[PDB]
C-alpha cells in the first residue's frame, strides 16, 4: 500500500506459479517443449516463465 | 549440390543457403548437425 495523490493504490500477489520451459509464442515448431539437450548444445538457459497475478486495488475496493 | 545439414531429432536433410532462417523444414528443430562428404584425409596407422 503506497500513497498517489490523496488515494491509496494497494497491490498483492495472490498466486506465483512457473512453467515448465516451451518455445516462445509465436515460434512455428511440432513439439513445443524445450529439452535439456537442446540448452547444452545451442548455449542458452534452461528456463521457465514466471507469472503472478497481482490485484491492484485503490482506496481499499478491489478493483 | 548445396551443403545438406541433418536436424537433431527427426533427420531431415536440409539445404541451408546463407540468406534464410536456419530451422529444420520439416519440425523446426533449431541444433542442425552437418552432414559428412566424400574427401580424402590421409591418417597414419601410428
Ligand atoms: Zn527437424
Amino acid at each position: 500500500e503506497f500513497a498517489f495523490k490523496d488515494e491509496r493504490i494497494s497491490f498483492t500477489i495472490l498466486d506465483a506459479v512457473i512453467s515448465p520451459p516451451t518455445v516462445p509464442k509465436g515460434t512455428i515448431c511440432k513439439e513445443a517443449n524445450v529439452y535439456p539437450a537442446e540448452c547444452r548444445g545451442r548455449r542458452s538457459t534452461y528456463r521457465g516463465k514466471l507469472t503472478a497475478d497481482i490485484n491492484w486495488a485503490v482506496n481499499g475496493i478491489s478493483k | 549440390q548445396p551443403m545438406i545439414y541433418i536436424c537433431g531429432e527427426c533427420h531431415t536433410e536440409n539445404e541451408i543457403k546463407s540468406r534464410d532462417p536456419i530451422r529444420c523444414r520439416e519440425c523446426g528443430y533449431r541444433i542442425m548437425y552437418k552432414k559428412r562428404t566424400k574427401r580424402l584425409v590421409v591418417f597414419d596407422a601410428r
